[PDB]
């Protein structure tokens, strides 16, 4: 688990993962 | 004779004090040190006679160095008679402000009144064998060499890779070819080119090689630095040493295909090369990658003055189709 | 007494000399090894103290102190070397000394400088060498109110679009998780509600967004739309997840250019 | 267990500062949460670590865990679903054996702390 506040660009991804995004 | 078998000697002394590598200047002061010691100096002697007699000294010394698998050369440093000289007498001006204080005979005193003939040639005592005392440096373990010889090979590729942009001013490289430019041509503003290439980087790769700690690695690097194999740019950059080179030289020539200097074929890791990527074309009758031909300082110097301002694999405008050697 | 500034200030200024005088019979007791320095300085550091007796500020007291323990130290070893007329005690801290020119208690740059030197100069060990020949061997709200402005287009005020035809942009990935975090980021205004279609897919419709002339009152709609119940779906989206949605809710279009 | 020690299920909360009620769906793999606050993220944080017997002071937010209820409201509930893993033996109706732990949190007004 992290908690962001913004996101940015050029973000290489894989599968193992599980981006997510915190609502508020 | 004994007199300069022991010259010879303390030369060497010297020569470990200097870890293998002598200025040709220095080692004229350390003559004339050693000629104070002696107290045989004849003050009538232009510095070239007691450059002659310097090297034929060297003569009998590689002699017996070629008895040994060892071996003096003198060369001529690639930064160039002029900047070496420069850098020199910024220490030669520490030196006379340092002796000064020990000025108190006429032979400091003429000592400090000689000022330095430029002079950019070195002479080195190296290997010219590889067996098992050999390998057996003993200097360090294994890694080190193989990472090393790594970051080599990264060298290798930094100076193949020609980056194009303005030309780093900060480096005196780039100023004393400007200088020299306008001594030659006399065309205080003629247009640069963006066109060079170097060795130096990687540093930031010296802490990409991930096998080992930080710490040992920059140790390492102390050594190799007080061991004057690699050296550290003002930038942070690094390159190879020359009399390191030398070594290599001939190792790396071998491996890589390493054109010589054009006028002195010798080869120089620095100078200037044709910006011509036609000079720099595989010479198609041998299907190598041809890089761009390329004189020594001196030699670009006096083929210019002598000779022409184009090239000769390909012709071009080494006035604009030039390429700054780092 | 009690507060001149004038006093104060000379009292930490010859106090400041006294300092650079002993350090000057420093040396000197470090060659020689005279009393009177110590004495003297101690006489000198005591009547400025006693100037000073009245005037109440920390710093003097502790500078005089330490003329206190620099004078002790004086007079101790000023005894010591007067007791006879060891040397090599004194004759390294000479010799580090002398090896210690400076402009005029760590270790100095030509401390070291000599000694190395000295014994290169002297070692009955030749010099050595090595070599290596064989070793040698927009911003986010702009981007946000473009996207959902793209998905309520094409979506509708009541009209229900699967979930996956509208996130997924099937020409690039990287574009769908982009458009993705727009979306999300409008929800938080709250122009958008998801439901469930007869077939249980998630589909999107417009959530009319009420029309709040206070954007007090607006930011509190979009905080009760927050609080309602959020039936949070959380998937992974990676490349081979992006296309089975591709290939499970038929997309073929970018919903959100 | 068959998922990782620990892996958390999805999440209910109700009567939450704002929050009548709400379910997370969470995920045992990862979890990249990006935004800001405005609804309570860090509240979020805070309902979290209090619901599993944890001081909010280690952040410090909001202290009282009664005042963590939503307004007009006196009972909130945490639901908070944890794949059991075999570490956390010899607790009540806890074993290596457990395999899913629904960790209930009653927070009354009326108590100062919550009932687990
Ligand atoms: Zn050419």
């Amino acid at each position: 688990f992290l908690i962001t506040p913004k996101l940015l660009t050029g973000l290489h991804y894989h599968e193992k993962m599980r981006i997510h995004c915190v609502m508020a | 004779p004994v007199t300069g078998d022991a010259t010879a000697k303390y030369l060497l002394q010297y020569i470990l004090s200097a870890r293998g590598i002598c200025h040709e200047n220095a080692l004229i002061l350390a003559l004339m040190r050693l000629e104070t010691d002696a107290s045989t100096l004849n003050t009538e002697w232009s510095i070239q006679q007691w450059v002659d007699k310097l090297n034929d000294y060297i003569n009998a010394i590689n002699v017996k160095l070629n008895l040994l698998g060892y071996k003096i050369i003198r060369i001529n440093h690639g930064i160039g008679r002029n900047a070496v000289t420069l850098k020199a007498k910024q220490n030669f001006e520490s030196f006379e402000d340092n002796t000064a204080i020990r000025a108190h005979n006429n032979d400091y005193a003429v000592l400090q009144s000689i000022v330095l003939p430029e002079s950019n040639r070195f002479f080195v005592y190296v290997n010219l064998a590889s067996t098992e005392e050999t390998k057996l440096a003993t200097r360090f373990n294994q890694n080190e060499i193989e990472f090393m010889k790594w970051a080599i090979e990264q060298f290798m590729i930094s100076g193949e890779t020609i980056v194009e942009g303005p030309a780093l001013e900060t480096s005196i490289i780039v100023k004393e070819v400007n200088r020299i430019l306008v001594a030659a041509t006399g065309d205080s503003n003629l247009a640069k080119w963006r066109k060079f290439s170097t060795f130096t980087v990687g540093s930031t790769n010296l802490f990409q090689f991930q096998e080992l700690t930080a710490t040992d690695i920059e140790d390492l690097l102390l050594r190799l630095c007080e061991l004057k194999w690699f050296y550290r740019t003002q930038e942070g950059k690094f390159g190879i040493d020359l009399r390191c080179i030398a070594e290599l030289e001939e190792y790396l020539t071998s491996m890589y295909n390493l054109n010589t200097c054009q006028n002195c074929h010798k080869l120089a890791i620095q100078g200037v090369r044709c910006g011509n990527e036609s000079c720099r074309e595989e010479n198609e009758e041998t299907g190598e990658n041809s890089l761009s031909q390329i004189w020594h300082v001196d030699c670009f110097k006096h083929y210019i003055t002598h000779v022409s301002k184009n090239c000769d694999r390909c012709g071009s405008s080494l006035i604009t189709e030039g390429v700054y050697v780092i | 007494k009690d507060g001149d500034p004038q006093l104060e200030f000379k009292v930490l200024q010859g106090y400041r000399d006294l300092e650079s005088e002993m350090h000057k019979g420093r040396a000197q007791v470090t060659r020689t090894g005279d009393i009177g320095v110590a004495m003297d300085n101690l006489n000198a550091v005591d009547s400025l103290f006693n100037k000073v007796i009245g005037i109440k500020n920390n710093g003097l007291f502790a500078h005089d102190a330490r003329a206190m323990v620099s004078i002790s130290e004086l007079a101790q070893i000023s005894v010591r070397n007067l007791k006879f007329d060891a040397d090599e005690q004194s004759a390294a801290d000479q010799q580090e000394e002398s090896d210690g020119d400076i402009d005029r208690n760590e270790f100095s740059q030509f401390n070291w400088f000599r000694i190395g030197a000295l014994y290169n100069t002297i070692s009955k060990n030749a010099p050595i060498t090595d070599h290596l020949m064989g070793p040698l061997s927009e911003t986010t709200p702009e981007q946000v109110k473009k996207c959902f402005k793209k998905l309520s287009k094409k979506l509708g005020p009541e009209g229900s679009i699967n979930l996956f035809k509208f996130i997924i942009d099937p020409n690039s990935f990287s574009r769908s998780i982009e458009n993705l975090f727009y979306t999300s980021f409008l929800i938080k205004e709250g122009k958008l509600l998801m439901e469930h279609d007869e077939e249980g897919l998630p589909t999107i419709k417009i959530k009319q967004s009420i029309s709040h002339t206070d954007s007090r009152s607006k930011e509190i709609e979009r905080q009760r739309r927050r609080a309602a119940h959020q039936n949070h779906i959380i998937f992974q989206m990676d490349m081979p997840t992006w296309r089975k949605l591709i290939k499970k809710y038929n997309i073929t279009s970018p919903f959100l250019d | 267990s068959s998922f990782q020690p620990g892996s958390i299920i999805k999440i209910r909360l109700q009567d939450f500062v704002t929050y009548t009620l709400t379910e997370f769906n969470l995920s045992p793999s990862l979890n990249m949460i990006i935004g800001p606050n405005g609804s309570g993220k860090s509240t979020f944080v805070c309902a979290v670590c209090l619901g599993l017997a944890g001081k909010p002071e280690y952040i410090g937010r909001s202290k009282k865990v009664e005042d963590f209820i939503k307004n007009g409201q006196d009972v909130s509930k945490i639901e908070i679903t944890l794949k059991n893993s075999p570490n956390v033996t010899d607790i009540e109706y806890i074993d290596a054996r457990d395999e899913t732990i629904k960790i209930t949190r009653i927070i009354t007004r009326s108590k100062r702390r919550s009932d687990y």
